[PDB]
């Protein structure tokens, strides 16, 4: 079935460099496939914790995270000036990969991406992004959507090793996700857009051989319908 | 200008062995094919597709080589010109088609043996029908050519006192159609049998079992290859030379039912070792 | 038959 | 940290085990140790078994079965859990300490030594027609009811559990991996020699496969076509022995090398399962489940004794072979071909 995610709470507001914790729950068991995403405003988001418990490097110490049956918490030490921003949890221990609404905070080897713009009513769009330093044959590619106010919902995955691609429900035979690896770009047509989709896409890339999170993600752009 | 035969009894005791024979392996086959036409299930790979042919064909010419024997082992009565050259036509191309058919069984169980995993590649069904096909049509021909072809008495040659309106260049052309495929079969079971024990030896050297295991059925078949094959082909070839017994005409005779034991003895040596085969038997 | 599944463990 | 179970049927019998992935360096392997837990309520006088089976299954063997081979079993290891008979050993386990205390009593611990000559799990690849229970070589943790003269009521209650061995890489890059040769015809006094390389000598799965090629032609011969290819080829060794030669990365070149003139250029080829779906016998890493996986990771042997290891040997080797045009009978008919392999072994890295 479909796995139901819901993050709390919405929002909250916290001091400057204090404790501070944002829990969430999974309808059905996930086992530890869980990851958990930051998120600046504007600027697209990067990955915290994978693997439900572990930073990703780069990432400071002051964050951590933890399990507990399916109640999933994250922990962060201290609130600074880079701290304020909306934090992100998603699992993918059975596609599909269903992200929550999040939470907003506030104190109180790379890619490229194009091909985005206006669309009419059953009109087409190409969104294309090409990747740089990382292979397409051992790099699984996803496509996902943000709509404007609410959290990022999965769209497509291409994984060329395998030669399988995987579509969200609600967009079921609407567009087509294909690679070129000889460009090592990746391309997904928009076909016959409907008026309820409407968003910025972002493209990420993940370790095709033992998944561990979106690591490095593409700046996305920016598409928008009107009649 | 002719050769008698003719015997009260004795005609009845040389028939015995033949007859209880030709009526054994005639049993056998029609217990193979039926168990085979009874169930579907044996559609599935394409071996014992070429084993169904290879029992078919040596229960087809069973019958005929009893009746030659009966009727020519008597007093002769058969006498018109096709009753007999055309009826003996069909013989030995009963007898060339089984042995053609070992030879198929042989290249296949040798080439999955060297190429276990380009064997299902190799061998597919058009591929498979269009060879067995083509193996047949070989058979129908190098059966029919001679009869409506080459003779002492078609064309001008020298007659053969083994074989009456057959000229000694076909007694040459199918001994070496079955001698040339029986070097190979055999080579090709030295073959294995030679692997089977060079490796059994780097079992010990590294650090046998399935060496005797595979003999226990691989020398017996051998011994049944060469038994039979070796002294039909190496009496016949006496026909060069220019003995001319006819002593040596009663021995070749006597292993002229050795042909037929041959016909007798392969099914079970063949059937006898298949694991399939065996239980098919015991449950249908 | 049945099917594999975890539990949990403290550290 | 969180611990697998598989639990039986009937319900008392459950094994618990900390990771189901085991990993064999050159000098030890890991120990595969685990508990089982029951009800001895339940059963006056039977006994817990659980046993380490590592098994070459079909591979094709059921096709000759019939008359000429078998199915074989590799090393199998037993232990009895239910009483501790021997009370001498129990060097005992970080895990498996904390794992009983968590529990508490009824839970009885195991461990098993794996031998190191012992190759590395891996499966051939399932043909569609066959759809069966796989294949290759597996091991298995399974685990009995016992001490009784019938073994039917427990063999429906048992418990069994798959477990793969894997290697991953020597994170050290050896010399770098080149072929040369100098072909003479025997009908031209020029040579052609030809000289491969890769770039480096460890790959990682999924990593592009870039090979250098330099060919210098003295003779007026030239080159039609460029043959690059690299095959899967396993050593299913005491048996029949039959190395299979089945290519998996492909790489045509048209280019012509012109008389006494030089080639130097770069190829990428790239390794991967998805456009070898269509193909059958390929071996592929260790699979828990009808769960797909991926490319056979090479295995590595130790430069000791060298035995002829029981099991699949998985060994990686990229040719490069030039064909030159002989044009017989007006045009075309050329039959010569003149090839260099490089080996290379590939696999995954560690996890950090
Ligand atoms: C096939 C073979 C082995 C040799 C012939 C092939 C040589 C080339 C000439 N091609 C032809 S056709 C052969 C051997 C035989 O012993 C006999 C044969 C045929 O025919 C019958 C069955 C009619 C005989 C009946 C009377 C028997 C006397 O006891 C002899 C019987």
């Amino acid at each position: 079935s479909d796995i139901q995610m819901t993050q709390s709470p919405s929002s909250l507001s916290a001091s400057v460099g204090d404790r501070v914790t944002i829990t969430c729950r999974a309808s059905q068991s996930v086992s530890s496939a869980v990851a958990w995403y930051q998120q600046k405003p504007g600027k697209a988001p990067k990955l915290l914790i994978y693997s439900a418990s572990s930073l990703y490097s780069g990432v400071p110490s002051r964050f951590s995270g933890s399990r507990s049956g399916t109640d999933f918490t994250l922990t962060i030490s201290s609130l600074q000036p880079e701290d304020f921003a909306t934090y992100y949890c998603q699992q993918y221990k059975y596609v599909p990969v269903t992200f929550g609404q999040g939470t907003k905070v506030e104190i109180k080897v790379q890619l490229v991406e194009s091909g985005g713009g206006l669309v009419q009513p059953g009109g087409s769009l190409r969104l294309s992004c090409a990747a740089s330093g990382f292979n397409v044959y051992s790099s699984s590619i996803h496509w996902v959507r943000q709509a404007p106010g609410k959290g990022l919902e999965w769209v497509a995955s291409i994984s060329s090793y395998y030669g399988y691609t995987y579509y969200a429900d609600s967009v079921k035979g609407r567009f087509t996700i294909s690679a070129d690896t000889s460009k090592n770009t990746a391309y997904l047509q928009m076909n016959s857009l409907r008026a309820e989709d409407t968003a910025v896409y972002y493209c990420a890339r993940s370790r095709q051989f033992w998944y561990s999170g979106l690591d490095y993600w593409g700046q996305g752009t920016l598409v928008t319908v009107s009649s | 200008e002719c050769f008698m035969v003719l015997n009260p009894s004795q005609q009845l005791a040389i028939a015995v062995l033949s007859l209880t024979l030709g009526t054994f392996t005639v049993l056998e086959n029609l217990l193979v094919l039926c168990v085979i036409l009874h169930s579907r299930s044996l559609r599935c790979r394409p071996s014992y597709h070429f084993i169904g042919s290879l029992a078919v064909a040596d229960l087809l010419g069973s019958v005929i080589f009893v009746y030659s024997f009966i009727d020519f082992h008597v007093f002769h009565r058969k006498d018109s010109r096709n009753v007999f050259l055309f009826k003996l036509g069909g013989v030995t191309a009963s007898f060339t088609a089984s042995v053609g058919s070992l030879f198929l069984i042989a290249i296949d169980r040798y080439i999955s043996i060297h190429r276990p995993l380009a064997y299902k590649r190799i061998v597919t069904r058009p591929k498979a029908v269009v060879a067995f096909c083509l193996m047949w049509t070989i058979a129908i021909v190098i059966a029919v050519l001679p009869l409506l072809g080459w003779n002492c008495e078609k064309l001008q040659s020298v007659c053969s006192d083994i074989f009456p309106h057959i000229d000694k260049t076909y007694l040459m052309f199918w001994i070496g159609v079955v001698s040339v495929l029986l070097l190979f079969i055999v080579y090709a079971y030295m073959y294995i049998l030679w692997k089977a024990h060079s490796h059994a030896v780097r079992m010990i050297q590294r650090g046998a079992r399935m060496d005797i295991e595979l003999a226990k059925t691989l020398v017996l078949i051998l011994v049944v290859l060469i038994i039979c094959w070796g002294p039909l082909l190496a009496i016949m070839v006496y026909d060069v030379f220019g003995k001319m017994n006819k002593l040596i005409k009663t021995v070749f005779a006597f292993c002229s039912m050795l042909c037929l034991l041959n016909s007798t003895v392969n099914p079970i040596i063949y059937a006898l070792r298949s694991k399939d085969l065996r239980h098919a038997f015991r449950s249908m | 038959s049945c099917t594999t599944a975890s539990s949990s463990l403290a550290k | 940290t969180r611990v697998f179970k598989k639990a039986s049927p009937n319900g008392k019998l459950t094994v618990y085990l900390g990771k189901r992935d085991f990993v064999d360096h050159i000098d030890l392997v890991d120990p595969v140790d685990g508990v089982v837990l029951v009800d001895p309520e339940y059963l006056k006088e039977r006994r817990v078994y659980v046993t380490l089976t590592c098994a070459f299954r079909y591979g094709r063997e059921d096709l000759d079965v019939l008359g000429l081979t078998f199915r074989k079993d590799l090393f199998v290891a037993n232990v009895q859990s239910f009483p501790p008979a021997p009370e001498d050993k129990k060097p005992l386990t970080r895990l498996q300490e904390r794992l009983i205390k968590k529990l508490g009593e009824h839970a009885y611990p195991f461990t098993f030594e794996i031998p190191p000559n012992l190759p590395c799990s891996v499966t051939l690849q399932p043909g569609p027609e066959d759809t069966g229970k796989a294949c290759g070589v597996d091991y298995e943790v399974k685990a009995f009811c016992a001490e009784n003269l019938e073994e039917k009521i427990h063999k429906r209650n048992s418990v069994r559990l798959v477990i793969r061995k894997v290697q991953y890489a020597p994170e050290r890059p050896g010399p770098q991996p080149t072929a040369e040769t100098t072909r003479q015809f025997l009908m031209s006094d020029k040579p052609l020699h030809l000289e491969a390389s890769l770039d480096k000598e460890i790959y990682y799965h999924g990593e592009p496969i870039s090979v250098n090629v330099h060919v210098t032609n003295n003779t007026n011969k030239t080159v039609k076509k460029i043959k690059i290819s690299v095959r899967q080829y396993a050593d299913i060794c005491l048996f029949n022995t039959a190395q299979y030669k089945c290519p998996v990365a492909m790489e045509e070149a048209d280019d012509t090398v012109a008389p006494s003139s030089t080639f130097c250029k770069v190829y990428t080829l790239t390794p991967f399962l998805a456009n070898n779906r269509e193909k059958r016998g390929l071996a592929l890493d260790g699979k828990l489940k009808h769960e797909d996986t991926n490319l056979a990771s090479s295995t590595l042997l130790r430069e000791g004794a060298n035995r002829e290891i029981l099991g699949i040997i998985v060994s990686y080797k990229v040719k490069v072979k030039l064909v030159v045009s002989r044009g017989g009978l007006l045009g075309d008919l050329a039959s010569s071909d003149v090839a260099v392999e490089l080996p290379f072994t590939l696999m995954h890295p560690k996890p950090k």
